[PDB]
């Protein structure tokens, strides 16, 4: 699956 | 050139109630041996509408003295086996205070099902394997 982050950049 | 390590986090008195659980809980730190300290970060309940029926799991770079790494998360069931594993396809760039993970790691509905044996004695056991690229 694709990972995501709780913050942008 | 990869350094692989892991950490098992057992969460006691797991509750589905936010006012009892907190919106965010972190594990103690860990590393490969290593100055890089890492920790796990969970949102018992997704902090957004798309992940509201889910529990979110992230890998956080606590202290960094700028680093790329792959990771895998899985839940350890009642008999110690790995289930509901979710792994990053590639490596992601981490810097201090930065996290990467899956906001929809596991359905909050699945945890309740005692049939799955994912919450033995209200305990949630998560296993994370990290591979740091040199
Ligand atoms: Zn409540
Ligand atoms: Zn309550
Ligand atoms: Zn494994």
């Amino acid at each position: 699956a694709s990972a995501d982050s709780t913050t942008e950049g | 050139k990869v350094v692989k390590f892991s950490y098992m986090w057992t969460i006691n008195n797991f509750s589905f109630c936010r006012e009892e659980m907190g919106e965010v809980i972190k594990s103690s730190t860990f590393s490969s041996g290593d100055k890089l300290k890492w920790c796990l970060r969970v949102n018992p309940k997704g902090l957004d509408e798309e992940s509201k029926d889910y529990l979110s799991l992230y890998l956080l770079l606590v202290s960094c003295p700028e680093v790329r790494a792959k990771f895998k998360f899985s839940i350890l069931n009642a008999k110690g086996e790995e289930t509901k594993a979710m792994e990053s396809q590639r490596a992601y760039r981490f810097v201090q205070g930065k996290d990467w993970g899956f906001k929809k790691f596991i359905r909050r509905g699945f945890l309740l099902d005692e049939a799955n044996g994912l919450l033995p004695d209200d305990k949630l056991t998560l296993f994370c394997e990290v591979s740091v690229v040199q």
